[PDB]
């Protein structure tokens, strides 16, 4: 899952 | 003596764009501050502080009467500083969570969070107020  | 334990649920929902928006967002999210089942916490909640991470503008956002809510298009997860300040005219005056913001790949997500406070000793126009709210005075 992408973050930032 | 008299202690209150109140209920609050944090949650968000997140859903993949079908189209991503012009900035290359992915997702819609919408993250919130509510009562459990029908209470409101408008009797003892001041505002919601919800910290936005500093790509977005304006990232410190408030909502000073229900729904407090915030509704946004991003394209990751982040860590979400959460300031809910209540109704009292002495200590404590608010409480901060640390949320975690969370989007997935596969499509649709619903997460919540609940959450239990207590204040010992509270005076009693504020006990009232929480009381209200679905508050409940403990041992």
């Amino acid at each position: 899952a992408a973050r930032k | 003596q008299c202690t209150v334990q109140v209920r609050l649920e944090l949650g968000h929902r997140a859903q993949l764009r079908k189209k991503p928006t012009t900035e290359g967002f992915t997702h819609d999210w919408m993250v919130f501050v509510r009562g459990p089942e029908q209470c409101d916490i408008q009797h003892f909640v001041e505002k919601v502080v919800f910290w936005l991470h500093d790509s977005f503008p304006k990232p410190r956002r408030v909502c000073k009467e229900p729904p407090y809510k915030v509704e946004e298009s991003g394209y990751a997860g982040f860590i979400m500083p959460i300031e809910v300040h209540f109704k009292n005219k002495e200590e404590p005056r608010k409480v901060c969570f640390t949320y975690d913001l969370f989007l997935n790949l596969e499509g649709n997500l619903n997460h919540l969070r609940c959450e239990k406070l207590t204040f010992n000793n509270p005076t009693t126009e504020f006990r009232y107020k929480l009381l209200r709210a679905g508050g409940v005075m403990v041992m």
